[PDB]
């Protein structure tokens, strides 16, 4: 009863502004789907950014090069707007070696396999002097939203050196996107609505493909709603107690009594476990001294026992 | 004279915005920050910038 | 005496000598967070009787057996950052640092 919605007369104003067609829609469902998929391709969209920097001179990214005009700190922020497309990779190095006087540019970076700059003429240093080069190296990963570079730790889990200087990942390549409805230019039927999305992104993602890949994220998300339905830890405890070393006249008592874990004997209060039968004065202080040899001081209070 | 050596560390810290943050114009309209909300769900206006 | 400054620290653990250079002073760039070691003072201890206890203990371990004083600047708990620069200084006279 309702029409479905078609990918038609999709046409790119330039390398990066791009406008999307989708001719046969209904009344409402115009600025319900441009809505859900502004939301969709603004919050979530896969994409490739610089996550580290190494540069061979350098110690700490508020130091200075000599040969340069900016300083590290400034060079770290313009490398954290590169553009980059991989393929087939998700850890990929990139080197650049300049010397020499002038700008260096993203085309400089050595050609890597399958590595595609979008736009080449992205400036991110100044060599000044005749006998300065730059020679650094940048891992770039891909990512799905914004990541400090504070908030990761585990990059630490294997200890870094002194001159890896961690930047921040952005990794969303749709930069702008908005969305208008408009009567459609069919007339057999009554009305029909048709919408049209413009989005400006960094050159990285294919426009059609990012409009497909929010129309699976939105499908697998209603996935969920197309069928409702729904209508005492330590190792030192859990431990048995025929390791004390413990005399013969107490494992016998201790059997007697149904202690047959390490645990349920530190439970014991003082005053009570001297009611059973031939316990022994000096032997009471042996099992308070083998158990307090342990650690396990005589009292504690546990909240459940489990029977393993 | 009581002192042989004397030796002294610099620490360089990168302080970010955050909600308690205090934040202010230049008319004297002073406020703290509430929530960083997230990109899509800010207004926007016709042609879709936030 | 005098309160030498060093790297290696009596009874700490290689991990927190992780930073340390040959003198005793963190490496420029080295990344610092809660109360990791700065720089490496010890102060001398007055000690002249010496017990059989004593003895054994120099004998079994180094030749001052931890008997210096571990005194080292370290951060203060909420305090982070990477460091930026060291600027140490020297009387005339005393023998001056490597760094």
């Amino acid at each position: 009863e309702f029409l479905k919605p078609r990918l038609v007369d999709i046409e790119q104003v330039s390398s990066t502004h791009a406008k999307v067609t989708l001719e046969p829609l209904e009344r409402g469902f115009g600025h319900t789907l441009g809505n859900a998929l502004r939301r969709i391709l603004l919050s979530s969209m896969p994409g490739c950014a610089v996550t580290e920097v190494e540069i061979d001179g350098v110690l700490h990214e508020y130091s200075t090069k000599e040969g340069v005009q900016e300083d590290i700190l400034e060079i770290l922020l313009n490398l954290k707007g590169l553009a980059v497309r991989v393929q087939g990779k998700d850890e990929v190095i990139l080197t650049l070696n300049k010397s020499g006087i002038g700008p260096v540019t993203a085309a400089d970076i050595t050609h890597d396999g399958d590595v595609e700059i979008v736009k080449p003429q992205h400036v991110i240093c100044h060599l000044t002097d005749e006998n300065a080069s730059i020679s650094m190296r940048i891992k770039v990963q891909r990512g799905r939203g914004y990541v400090p570079a504070s908030t990761r730790i585990h990059s630490e889990e294997d200890e870094r050196p002194i001159g890896r200087l961690l930047v921040d990942a952005c990794y969303s390549p749709v930069e702008r996107i908005a969305y208008n409805v408009e009567a459609a230019r069919v007339e057999q039927r009554t009305d029909l609505d048709k919408l049209v999305i413009e989005m400006e992104t960094n050159g990285t993602i294919d426009p059609e493909e990012a409009i497909r890949r929010a129309a699976t994220i939105l499908a697998e998300q209603l996935e969920a709603f197309v069928d409702l339905r729904d209508v005492e830890f330590d190792p030192i405890l859990l431990r048995p107690v025929d390791d004390l070393e413990l005399t013969v006249r107490s494992a016998n008592c201790l059997k007697a009594e149904a202690i047959h874990y390490i645990g349920d004997l530190v439970q014991r209060t003082e005053v009570e476990l001297l009611k059973t039968p031939n316990l022994g004065k000096k032997s009471l202080t042996e099992i308070k001294d083998v158990l307090a040899s342990r650690g396990l001081s005589l009292g504690m209070r546990l909240e459940n026992w489990p029977p393993a | 004279p009581g002192v042989l050596k004397i030796v002294k560390v610099y620490l360089a810290v990168k302080r970010r915005i955050q909600p308690g943050d205090k934040m202010a114009g230049r008319h004297g309209n002073k406020g703290v920050i509430s929530k960083i909300n997230p990109i899509e769900d800010m207004p926007y206006d016709e042609n879709g910038t936030p | 005496g005098p309160e030498e400054i060093t790297a290696d620290i009596p009874n700490v653990g290689e991990a927190a000598l992780s930073k340390l250079d040959e003198s005793g002073i963190v490496y420029i760039g080295a990344e610092v967070t809660g109360g990791d070691i700065l720089v490496g003072k010890v102060t001398p201890k007055g000690e002249t009787q010496l017990t059989p206890e004593e003895k054994l203990l120099r004998a079994i371990f180094g030749e001052k057996a931890s008997d210096v004083k571990d005194s080292s600047l370290r951060v203060p708990n909420g305090v982070s950052g990477t460091v930026i620069d060291v600027q140490v200084f020297t009387r005339d006279g005393v023998e001056k640092d490597k760094r």
